[PDB]
């Protein structure tokens, strides 16, 4: 999965 | 609510303790109580709120994906019928996830966003609104799926418009918003080219503004820039 | 109870799903429902029950220790008074821990132990009884602390007596019981010499019986033997 | 902390 903050 | 009798300051103190103990459900409940006092949140308090719910829903999303994968495998040719239990349990997790999202969205709507006038607060809350509609979109399959996706897009877009007018390109909130909106484009809106363009432009504009920053601000900005680069590497 | 309407087999199926999703609170609730059907548990089902509650209470114990350390630091000379919040929150976690322990002990008493006639089941349940009284003892400070400690000791001792009569020295249940009873001696009963003697004798007697085992049984036994050795290394 | 199972 891609990075989120 | 069960936190109605606890002092605001005590709720905030206990949220910090809960974070240290990695008790994120408690952390979230404390922060919900704090929001419901009705006063605006400081920067640190906004961060506590976000950390708490990000960790709770993050765990629910990971569990939902495990269960969804098992369910998908059960629906392949040659898979033995095992009854309704996998669907039921995926639904149970899904309903709990949706509940948490609805709780956060409720706090934002009553009344965090409407009282947030500074860019740093308003952008942060609008980004969260986008995020929790995005989580709802991840699990949506019904009549409302398009409206849920559009609710996420709209919130992110309003946040983007303010961020571009009011914040420098290295501002961590601006960067984090762009990171997450780019993921929305890639994973939810079926728009990988938009996702890549946003991540690249955001990275590049940030790079050009690093020269203005202290060492500590540089560290903060570059951490999120690396997340943008990490996603670009995944996608190209 | 909320699981009273769900089939036993469905509860067991869902406990396995919950384990795969690392949803240990759900896992425990499913297994409690399964126990409450009133039928004896198979080996695999006993293991599910134990895994679920071990993981739930394990997380509570870790959180309790974080909070207890903060509380202890607050009571040192020169520490600023911060009000009742640290004690309150440690108490909240403690009460939830005690609740879980009481739930497990309740399942064992009504009616798992009394129906368990084979050594493998009876020893396993008596070990669990010892374990959950040990967790209660970790947080006990009142009139009953000695009785709680003695309840753990008694359960472990009955399990040990059966295990030594009925099981070979390499049996994983016998080994795990001895491991945990040795930790009881070291951490709860202030008996480090007894702890060390038990771990050493258990290790040595197991070593001498490995020659009787298949490859797969050897792997199972040696894993727990290494845990004994790890504790001995910590303590000597 | 020591190992238990
Ligand atoms: C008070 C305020 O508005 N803050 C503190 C934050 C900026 C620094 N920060 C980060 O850099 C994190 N997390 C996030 C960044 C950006 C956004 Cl929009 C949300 C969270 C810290 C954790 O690792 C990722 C970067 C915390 C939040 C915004
Ligand atoms: C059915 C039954 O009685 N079982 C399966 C167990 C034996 C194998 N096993 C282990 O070796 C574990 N866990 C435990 C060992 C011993 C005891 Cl008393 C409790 C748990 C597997 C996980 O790593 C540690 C060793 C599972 C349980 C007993
Ligand atoms: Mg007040
Ligand atoms: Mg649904
Ligand atoms: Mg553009
Ligand atoms: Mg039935
Ligand atoms: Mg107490
Ligand atoms: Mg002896």
């Amino acid at each position: 999965f891609p990075a989120t903050v | 609510g069960a936190m109605g009798s606890m002092e605001r300051a005590s709720l905030i103190q206990k949220a910090k303790l809960a974070e240290q103990a990695e008790r994120y459900e408690d952390m979230a409940a404390f922060m919900k109580g704090a929001v419901e006092k009705g006063e605006e949140l400081s920067c640190e308090e906004r961060n506590l709120l976000s950390v708490a719910y990000k960790n709770v829903v993050g765990g629910q999303r990971a569990a939902w994906r495990v269960l969804s994968s098992i369910e998908q495998k059960s629906n392949e040719e040659g898979s033995e019928e095992k009854g309704p239990e996998v669907r039921e349990y995926r639904e149970k997790v899904e309903t709990e996830l949706q509940g948490v999202c609805d709780t956060v969205l409720g706090l934002l709507d009553s009344h965090l966003i409407k009282e947030a006038g500074d860019a740093e607060s308003r952008v942060f809350y609008l980004k969260m609104k986008g995020d929790y509609y995005r989580y709802l979109a991840e699990v949506a399959t019904g009549d409302d799926k398009k409206r849920i996706i559009d609710s996420a897009r709209s919130a992110y877009q309003e946040a983007m418009d303010i961020s571009k007018k009011e914040m420098p390109p290295t501002n961590p909130i601006r960067l984090g918003l762009a990171l997450n909106f780019s993921v929305f484009h890639y994973e939810i809106a079926n728009s990988p080219e938009e996702a890549i363009s946003l991540a690249k432009t955001t990275f590049d504009e940030a790079m050009a503004d690093l020269h203005t920053l202290s060492e500590d601000s540089y560290k903060d900005s570059t951490l999120i820039m690396q997340l943008l680069r990490d996603n670009l590497t995944l996608w190209t």
